[PDB]
């Protein structure tokens, strides 16, 4: 079922980032290429990364800007923080804490002309995504679990 | 190190998430 969740996981990434993306004014398309539909997770992974940018804006914008990023060093820093950030566990909360740290990569990669870095980013969410959370995902109720306990019919 | 810490704010951050945001 890993790869079968791989294609899947890859897709939601390319989703929210696009989704980060398009709230700015810039394009995925521009920097490269179990009950509830894929949509709903789609959907709910936007969902909870807006509430959580907005209810943590100043601590999670505080935050990026720390990490002063460059092509050639933004993979280390991304793999890095992410291993600090699931050192003790893995929970829900993390997880969209997860994605929005990449969308706020992405999003700050185009505002600074480092747009080669857009795709990576994807990658490197996906590999890791795919490589270090899916079994905890699995373990879970994979993202019908996400949905039922994050989920909200208000978008 | 800022990678460390702004994984750890990271990491408070979405444990706060999980806790508010629960429905069930």
């Amino acid at each position: 079922m890993s790869m079968a969740m791989s294609q899947s996981n890859r897709e939601l990434v390319v989703d929210f980032l696009s989704y980060k993306l398009s709230q700015k004014g810039y394009s995925w398309s521009q920097f490269s290429d179990e009950g509830t539909e894929s949509e709903a997770v789609k959907q709910a992974l936007r969902e909870a990364g807006d509430e959580f940018e907005l209810r943590y804006r100043r601590a999670f914008s505080d935050l990026t800007s720390q990490l002063h990023i460059t092509p050639g060093t933004a993979y280390q820093s991304f793999e890095q923080v992410v291993n600090e950030l699931f050192r003790d566990g893995v929970n829900w909360g993390r997880i969209v804490a997860f994605f929005s740290f990449g969308g706020a990569l992405c999003v700050e990669s185009v505002d600074k002309e480092m747009q080669v870095l857009v795709s990576r980013i994807a990658a490197w969410m996906a590999t890791y995504l795919n490589d270090h959370l899916e079994p905890w995902i699995q373990e879970n109720g994979g993202w019908d679990t996400f949905v039922e306990l994050y989920g909200n019919n208000a978008a | 190190s800022p990678t460390s810490e702004i994984g750890r704010h990271l990491a408070q951050l979405g444990d706060s998430y999980s806790v508010r945001f629960q429905n069930e």
